[PDB]
């Protein structure tokens, strides 16, 4: 309505890709046969600026919605050993 | 429900721009442009209230105010696109007509409210009236309308009007309102403040048992008004003139 | 006339309680439990039931005036129990006894009427 | 100034020394003013996590806490007592575990976060945690009894049954002659997946059993290693290729016919009963 | 579009919310704060009225939806709120409103008292939430002036492709413990518009009439 409050939001929203929590996301996608393609969608948040949360989202080569599975993780650690945990079952289904 | 303190005048339009630059020196602050529509229910004649407690005087019939908000795209006319939507409009809108008609207002049937008699007393130097307020959110069924509605509790329409104007924020919860009031009626559309603009200043208290708060508030609205000597004259209004139930028909314009 | 309204010896009025337990300040694991809208009836019962726990010391109640209907219970029990758990106890055995009467008063009166 | 500062270090100090007296926080060479707490991370991991001392305010603080480790942080801001400091890092010590073997079942299993058992299950802190499937057989639960010590901790795997009654949790059965008692640092996923896989068949073999005692019928299972150990009819063992679909169970002939001592005389006192899936 | 539904049992006893909770364990997936409602009845106290005008004006209360009010007659409801962080903005900004309001029961008790005057007061505290597979059940005993009345169950679900399914569940589920004589309804107030909270209260008001 009034001039100075649309102008005063419209120079606050300008800082919006600065001032707002940065996302990353990282789609991998793994050669598989048998029309079977697994997908791993990890996506890494800063809630609170400055922990790290990684959100993983894996999908086996069944159905386009059965996500397999989908868990939240705030140690690195337990990224690095689920992430060997899900090589390692990729490997025995690609051996079976 | 509040306590609201309140003090009233008026000025002409002549003077209005050089007012609007004395308010920005001493709040600091622009004005804000805002509008409003209410519409006035009464109790329906056609039913009998014999709970009315006549030999004790329980209670007495009185009226109630909807209230609510519309965008400036019904209130603008073809000319008036070019210009800035800012307080400057104002200085255009002196004429008895105006581009919302009855009909416009017909199609479109909020904020419930209802208010005393101010107090009684000789020594009381700023208006003191209790409001007791509601908020109307949506509704659903077969005959949702506000219409509908306000039958179903026993009210009738009476008459409405539409107010513009301008808004002052100042400390301590001060508002300062500079308005201009138009009647309308299938007949047509009149400006009853013809020529001049309804200056309101006013606080609201949430609490009237708390009395520093109260002492305050009326230090706060004195203090304002004795700020503004020799400019404008804030005065306490006729307590019989702010009296809106159904026995008495008089209505503050 | 002065004479107060009878169903206001077995109707609540609004923002009433039908229990209050306050701890009381004297001795050690002791609550005193206001009753509202009851009589003698249900506290010589509750009494008389409290008194065959052997973890329950102290279990007494009063009615301080015969012109209203409410009256306190004052209850006192061993460390490590709780007086609330004490009531609870007390009341399901009296509704497991009221339950097991019922049952046999129905058994000898089809009896009788079999026999009448 | 330097007075102010020599007091707050010197307080910060004799803390620092009565935990370290206390032995419950080890000491850092590196730095004088840093706690190390031993915490296991994972399994076989366990490593140190460095707390360090306000030295304005007084309130010790990790140096990249999770918002547990945040919470307990906070927990141990406004503790009292040395005992109760002591008792704060075991719980923190204790449910920082279950919460890594929670996550790693949930990241495969269903907890159940309800159910409380008035007495603790005979096997140092004992925690009861209570898991299942969907599919499995109702009111059957896989439990599981964490020990904690100050050096070691243990779990015990079983199999019970449990139902509620007017508001109470009754343990309506619990096995004890197969307990899995398995060290912490072994436990692993393709360990958690074998029990998911074998855990179906041992609780059919359970419910089986129950039922046969409320039929009040004696019986003995055919164990992995009772059938290794050849003593089982061969005939019996034949056709069994190591599958896990395959369950024997030894019946008493007198239990089976309920009394008939009669039927004794012909038929051997001991039968077996092959459940093929 | 989230669906709803309400079932009354009128004859149950002081423990069958408990047997209900208990029988419905192995699917309980976690438990949720405590929730109320309250129900009121205004009557007309005019008496040249028409014959086709109704009488009565229900009034519902729900306490964990954020505080809010509905008024129901003769099909048509009103939602009114009372907290000051419900309030549109346009309305405080412009001046139509002071900003504490008052919720609308005390304006129908205070100042209307002449046109409409209270008959009757259920009330329900204490209630229990719980979330199952894909449905939320919240139970909670009814209690009038004089005590104890029936039992109270509201199912809410977020899918509804297989909400009568689930409602045939829980019927069979109050069948295993024979509770034989129980109320229940999903009704829609509009088939063109559609409000959860006018919606739920319809039900609500279905469910409890004599």
């Amino acid at each position: 309505d009034d001039e100075n409050i649309t102008k005063l939001n419209k120079e606050i929203r300008a800082f919006d890709k600065l001032l707002n929590i940065p996302r990353r996301e990282l789609k991998i996608n793994l050669p598989l046969t048998e029309h079977k393609s697994p997908n791993l969608s990890l996506m890494l948040e800063s809630p609170n600026y400055c922990n790290a949360l990684i959100h993983i989202k894996f999908s086996a080569g069944t159905e386009a919605n059965a996500v397999s599975f989908d868990t939240t993780f705030s140690d690195f650690k337990e990224v690095e050993d689920f992430l060997h945990f899900i090589v390692a079952e990729y490997i025995q289904q690609k051996k079976v | 429900m509040v306590q609201q303190l309140s003090l009233f005048g008026s000025i002409g339009d002549d003077g209005y721009d050089l007012l609007i630059s004395t308010l920005t020196t001493i709040s600091g602050n622009p004005p804000l442009l805002y509008n409003s529509l209410c519409t006035v229910w009464k109790p329906n004649p056609s039913y009998d209230v014999e709970n009315v407690n006549s030999r004790n005087q329980l209670v007495e019939p009185n009226r109630i105010k909807l209230s609510k908000e519309v965008p400036f795209s019904y209130l603008i006319d073809e000319t008036m696109m070019d210009k800035p939507l800012n307080f400057r409009i104002l200085k255009s809108f002196t004429n008895d007509k105006i581009p919302l008609n009855y009909a416009m207002t017909r199609n479109i049937l909020w904020s419930l409210q209802i208010s005393d008699i101010p107090a009684a007393g000789n020594n009381r130097s700023v208006s003191m009236q209790t409001i007791a307020e509601t908020i109307i959110l949506s509704s659903a069924g077969k005959n949702s309308s506000v219409s509908s509605l306000m039958n179903g509790l026993g009210y009738v329409f009476e008459f409405q009007y539409l107010t513009i104007g301008v808004k002052f924020f100042m400390k301590h919860g001060l508002i300062l309102e500079l308005q201009k009031i138009w009647q309308i009626e299938e007949a047509g559309n009149s400006q009853i403040t013809s020529g001049g603009f309804l200056l309101k200043a006013y606080i609201n208290v949430s609490r009237g048992t708390d009395i520093d708060r109260i002492n305050y508030t009326e230090t706060a609205l004195m203090n304002l008004k004795k700020e503004l000597q020799g400019y404008i004259e804030l005065s306490v209004p006729d307590r019989q003139s702010m009296d809106s139930r159904v026995a008495h028909g008089n209505i503050l314009i | 006339m002065n004479a107060p309204d009878r169903f206001e010896l077995f109707l609540l009025g609004e923002g009433e309680s039908k229990l209050k337990i306050d701890p009381d300040t004297k001795a050690p694991n002791a609550v005193v439990i206001t009753f509202e809208k009851e009589d003698h009836t249900l506290g010589n019962l509750i009494r008389a039931e409290l008194l065959n726990d052997r973890k329950v010391l102290f279990a007494a109640y009063k009615v301080e005036h015969p012109f209203f209907a409410r009256f306190k219970l004052r209850i006192q029990t061993t460390e490590g129990y709780d007086p609330k758990d004490a009531l609870k106890n007390a009341c399901n055995s009296i509704i497991n006894k009221l339950g097991a009467l019922k049952t046999n008063f129905e058994t000898e009166w089809n009896l009788q009427t079999l026999a009448a | 100034e330097g007075i102010l500062d020599e007091i707050m270090f010197n307080h910060a100090r004799i803390i620092r020394s009565e935990l370290l007296a206390r032995d419950i926080f080890q000491e850092d060479e590196e730095n004088s003013d840093v706690l190390l707490f031993q915490l296991p991370t994972t399994c076989v991991s366990m490593a140190p996590i460095q707390l360090k001392i306000d030295l304005l305010s007084g309130q010790f603080y990790f140096r990249n806490p999770t918002p547990l480790l945040s919470n307990y942080a906070s927990k141990i801001n406004r503790a009292e007592g040395p005992e109760e400091l002591a008792r704060i890092l075991q719980q923190l010590k204790l449910d920082k575990i279950i919460h890594v073997l929670t996550t790693m079942f949930e990241n495969t299993w269903s907890c159940s976060r309800i159910i409380k058992i008035d007495k603790p299950i005979r096997t140092l802190l004992q925690r009861d945690l209570f898991i299942r499937l969907p599919h499995w057989p109702l009111n059957w639960y896989l439990i599981l009894s964490i020990i904690s010590s100050k050096t070691s901790c243990v779990v015990e795997k079983r199999i019970g049954k449990i139902v509620s009654q007017r508001g109470k949790w009754n343990l309506k059965y619990l096995d004890n002659s197969n307990v899995m008692t398995v060290k912490l640092e072994s436990i692993t996923y393709q360990k958690i997946m074998i029990l998911q896989r074998t855990i179906l068949n041992r609780i059919i073999n359970h419910m089986l059993i129950d039922s046969l005692n409320q039929l009040e019928i004696r019986n003995k299972i055919c164990s992995s290693e009772m059938i290794n150990e050849q003593k089982l009819p061969q005939y019996i063992i034949q056709g069994s290729n190591t599958n896990d679909n395959i369950s024997i169970i030894t019946l008493e002939l007198e239990s089976f016919l309920e009394g008939s001592k009669a039927l004794n005389s012909i038929l051997e006192s001991s039968m077996f009963l092959r459940i093929d899936y | 579009m989230g669906k709803s539904a309400v079932i009354f049992v009128e004859r149950a006893t002081p423990a069958t919310l408990t047997e209900l909770k208990d029988a419905l364990s192995n699917s309980i997936l976690s438990v949720r704060d405590p929730w109320s409602i309250d129900f009121r009845t205004y009557r007309c106290s005019i008496k040249n009225l028409p014959a086709d005008v109704s009488k009565l004006m229900y009034s519902i209360t729900f306490h964990h939806h954020g505080r809010q009010t509905v008024l129901i007659k003769d099909n048509s409801a009103m939602v009114t709120t009372a907290a000051a962080a419900d309030i549109p903005p346009a309305l405080v900004f412009n001046g139509s409103s002071t900003g504490v309001p008052e919720s609308i029961d005390t304006i129908l008790s205070s100042k209307l008292s002449n046109i409409w005057m209270q008959r009757q007061l259920i009330k329900g505290d204490a209630g229990e939430t719980l979330i199952l597979d894909g449905l939320t059940v919240r139970l909670v005993n009814l209690f009038s002036s004089t005590g104890f009345k029936g039992l109270l169950i509201e199912l809410q679900a977020d899918e509804a492709g297989e909400f009568e399914t689930k409602i045939a569940g829980i019927e069979g589920h109050l069948a295993e413990i024979r509770a034989k004589e129980y109320k229940t309804s999903s009704d829609s107030l509009g088939p063109d518009t559609s409000n959860e909270i006018c919606d739920l209260a319809y039900q609500y008001v279905r469910a409890l009439e004599l």
